[PDB]
RNA sequence: AACGUGUCGCGAUGGAUGACUUGGCUUCCUAUUUCGUUGAAGAACGCAGUAAAGUGCGAUAAGUGGUAUCAAUUGCAGAACAUUCAAUUACCGAAUCUUUGAACGCAAACGGCGCAUGGGAGAAGCUGUGUCAUCCCCGUGCAUGCCAUAUUCUCAGUGUCGAA
RNA sequence: CACGAGUUGUUCGGAAACUGAGCACAACGUUAUAUCGUUUUGUUAGGAAAGUGAAGGAACUGAAAAGGGGCAACAGAGAACCUGGGAUUAUAUUCCAAAAAGAAAUUGCAUGUGGG
RNA sequence: GAUGUGGCCUGGAGGUUAGGACGAAGCUUAUGGCGUGAGCCUAAGAUGGACCGGCCUCUAGUGCAGAUCUUGGUUGGCGUA
RNA sequence: CAGUGUCAAGUUGGCAGGUAUUUGUCUGCCAAAGUUAAAUACAGAGUAGGAAGACCGAUAGCGAACAAGUAGCGUGAGCGA
RNA sequence: AGACCUGAGUGUGGCAGGACUACCCGCCGAACUUAAGCAUAUUACUCAGCGGAGGAAAAGAAAACAACCGUGAUUCUCUCAGUGAGCGGCGAGCGAAGAGGGAACGAACUCGUUGCCGAAUCGGGUCUUACAAGGCCUUGAGUUGUGGCAC
């Protein structure tokens, strides 16, 4: 019978963790990622949802390097004599 | 355009700017200029300069002057 | 403990065995702090780690103006190590130069001091 | 070289080995079966282990058994040479 | 079960190492909002699924 | 009389209202203002005497260096150059910067496995010392394509010639 | 719920290191678009994809060998250990210490004895 | 259904006049007075703790009883099934 | 403008001159390589600084005044206090 | 023998892939909707999709307008103008340009060709305090033509 029974039938899944992004979307037998298309070399990306494209764009992150440069920049470059 | 005889040569440098990076993608070689539509100019052209979504742009956008 | 100048002032050997005795008294304190111990001895231990810290902060500054100094010679400045030549940004790093930049064909030179821009007022 | 960062081999032992254990289990084991229990370095081998416990405390290594923790540290058990006394060596590493 | 990739088993270990409360002291503290760690997990109540 | 009704005083439950706003929204301006193979954005894991989250940082890890500033930080603890060597702050030229990721030696629900090349450690034998096979550890290089190039490298073609 | 602990391997399972149904990097082609297609019926690609056994005077040179590189089985293939313990609060063919409780098997290098 | 109203009311602005720790806003009422009414004003708090009233003009996200209305809270059924 | 077919002329020449054609005058210009600052955009971007508002005032204003793209939900794309 | 010229291998030096994507440039490309139905039309050369750059981009120095007493690269603003233009089941609807006042403006240059030369060019080593717009060397590239000069 479909429902309590079936769950009950549901073994295994269909996705885990994906190394790229980390967002357990990662289907196991395609060997691609549902979030981010790893291991195809760009993210995916669509105008449809700007909510996720605001979740995962630059600034969600700690932006580790891009601080610095910016300061640098900012500084211009500026050097010890 | 990382060749030396490329970037000090006044002739073809230019091309070194990164502006012109891809620039056959946007359309700016000569065969992209003539399907734009940019071998015309004047009134067999006005529709489509500087370009047709740059002319679409200031003849379909509302314009709201501050006292009118 | 160790001050930056004593470090400035001491030699690569020097430095090393100073570093050798500062990271094995933080294994001691990292065993005493295991067991217990005393808020007075668990609370060195920051200093010593800043301490290790300045030490290789002046080994490390040291091999890099020592390894800058040794490629900046005409004959291994072309082979010097990417992580020594100036960071920058790539796209200025890939950028024309100023002198690549203001290249000039003859007939402009030739042009641009024939008719010079002049400075003129009018009365 | 493209790394310049000046790298000393006076040291590495240090990060090998971080920090023995003193729960009771582990004192039971320096009693009864004359074995150190140490937290190590979780990527290191059972071969530096032995290389770095005769570093840093002149005592061999007959046996070293690993295991990573549920907490994700490595735990090393260290069987020394019937040669050296682990309670001795113990009370020197203060334990 | 017996099998989970090291990556999973550091995964959960970093887990079991949140699920802790807060420290009292913190509550001291001058201009302290904390007061219970909100992201407390129950293996019972919610799944990780690594 | 008992439930039950009404009204008033006082309580409870419940969190509206008012004052408060280090927030939002909207408008305007100034610039030597625009990331990444010199490895980015993003993921992951760690780092404090005490430390879950968050913040900050990266095995130099709630930070190193420098220039200013001048007496703290503060929940406790701990520390105690002051004419500036401060767990102060601010700013920034020097440094550091784990596993990844375009990810690029090959793979991967594997903290996996190589080739070349530099090192390190190294039992037993040898004169405590050096030396060191197998094993082990670390650095560096090694994807594909394209451009340039070879103080003029090595080749292929029943392509076109041609030796003396 | 709070505090403090607990998972021990040459041989067990995996991986190093097999092939399967299959997958699809490279290559090439296609597509305005590669985020498409082909890719085991012995097998990629108009397709020059092999980089080293030897020698010969210690690492430098090179024959023949047709059809690039990977992945996909924790129940197929494969795989050298097994009893005793008075040995835990919780692990154990994983721990036990010279009378190893002990008894083995099996790799990789080296040292001697001996050979015909 | 149309229209009028030196008609009522609310948040802000330009003006002008006031008030407040000897107690502002808010809130409570067998708390009276005024108005046909929208409402206004006083009193009392054995309430509160810091802002705010009137008048002219300007301005708007400006007035609720119901939309199987939205969110929060409560509630009889019920010490029941 | 594009595909395909077909494809010139040579300044006694071409192109344009907003009703197709064949003539013959006139006017402007010289396509089929290329570079170029400013005045303009920033209609869900960023970096470093600034200035404001007749705007909102915790069910409002961004979803988010707070360890908020968090807790939680979904196999997942996503959803989201 | 050898050459060039077509194509390989390796060494050396370098570059591209990713991110952002508000605005901008190139493609691709709807339907709801409106027409009181609906198919052309409209929505819309819009959304969604695929590419690419910047601090802006794109455009830009007349094979331009005009028809004047003439203007004079581009871009932008008011206006021309919801138009006695035009397009349109001539329905619903749609829809510009020149001139004029202005912002900006030191705005102009390069090649190819022609004709006069013809390696005077480039790269690489190496000296000058110097990967010099310099000297010296250099077959390496280039005569299947780089570079100079001129209207
Ligand atoms: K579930
Ligand atoms: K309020
Ligand atoms: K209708
Ligand atoms: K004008
Ligand atoms: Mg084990
Ligand atoms: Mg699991
Ligand atoms: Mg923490
Ligand atoms: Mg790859
Ligand atoms: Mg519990
Ligand atoms: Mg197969
Ligand atoms: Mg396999
Ligand atoms: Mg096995
Ligand atoms: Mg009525
Ligand atoms: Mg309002
Ligand atoms: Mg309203
Ligand atoms: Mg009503
Ligand atoms: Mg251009
Ligand atoms: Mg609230
Ligand atoms: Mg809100
Ligand atoms: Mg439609
Ligand atoms: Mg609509
Ligand atoms: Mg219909
Ligand atoms: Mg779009
Ligand atoms: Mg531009
Ligand atoms: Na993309
Ligand atoms: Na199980
Ligand atoms: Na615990
Ligand atoms: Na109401
Ligand atoms: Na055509
Ligand atoms: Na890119
Ligand atoms: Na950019």
């Amino acid at each position: 019978t479909k429902g309590t029974t079936s769950m009950g039938q549901r073994h295994g899944r269909t996705h885990i963790l994906c190394r790229r992004c980390g967002r357990n979307s990662y289907h196991v037998q395609w060997e691609r990622c549902a979030a981010c298309a790893y291991p195809r070399a760009s993210r995916r990306r669509y105008n449809w949802s700007v909510k996720a494209i605001k979740r995962r764009r630059t600034g969600t992150g700690r932006c580790r390097y891009l601080k610095v440069v910016n300061r640098r920049i900012a500084n211009h470059f500026k050097t010890p004599k | 355009p990382m060749c030396k005889t490329i970037r000090r040569d006044p002739r073809i440098n230019w091309i070194v700017n990164s502006v012109h990076k891809h620039r056959e993608q946007r359309g700016l070689t000569s065969a992209g200029r003539k399907h734009r539509g940019l071998r015309h100019k004047g009134h067999k052209a006005s529709k489509l300069r500087p370009s047709y979504r740059a002319a679409w742009r200031r003849n379909n956008r509302i314009v709201f002057l501050r006292k009118r | 403990h160790m001050k930056i100048k004593d470090l400035r002032e001491k030699s690569k050997d020097d430095l090393l065995k100073t570093l050798t005795e500062y990271k094995k008294e933080l294994s001691q304190l990292r065993v005493v702090q295991q067991t217990g111990g005393a808020e007075t001895r668990l609370g060195r231990i920051r200093p010593i780690r800043k301490s290790i810290a300045r030490i290789l902060t002046v080994l490390n500054q040291n091999e890099r103006s020592n390894l800058k100094m040794f490629y900046a010679d005409r004959k291994l400045r072309c082979k010097t190590p990417k992580v020594l030549r100036t960071k920058l940004t790539h796209r200025r790093r890939l950028a024309l130069k100023e002198n690549e930049k203001n290249r000039k064909t003859s007939r402009q030179m030739r042009q641009a001091h024939k008719f010079p821009k002049r400075v003129y007022a009018v009365k | 070289s493209n790394r310049v960062t000046v790298e000393s081999k006076d040291i590495a032992a240090f990060n090998v080995i971080r920090y023995p254990l003193t729960t009771d289990k582990a004192m039971k084991k320096i009693e009864e079966n004359n074995t150190l229990t140490f937290i190590v370095d979780s990527r290191a081998n059972k071969t530096e282990i032995k290389k770095a416990m005769r570093k840093l405390y002149q005592v061999k290594a007959v046996k070293v058994n690993t295991l990573i923790r549920p907490d994700g540290l490595k735990k090393a058990y260290i069987r020394l040479s019937a040669a050296h006394d682990a309670l001795d060596t113990a009370n020197k590493i203060g334990l | 079960g017996r099998f989970k990739p090291l990556a999973v088993k550091k995964k959960y270990a970093k887990k079991m190492n949140q699920n802790k409360p807060v420290p009292y002291w913190i509550r001291l503290r001058t201009g302290n909002r904390i007061k219970w760690n909100e992201k407390r997990r129950h293996w019972r109540r919610t799944k990780l699924n690594y």
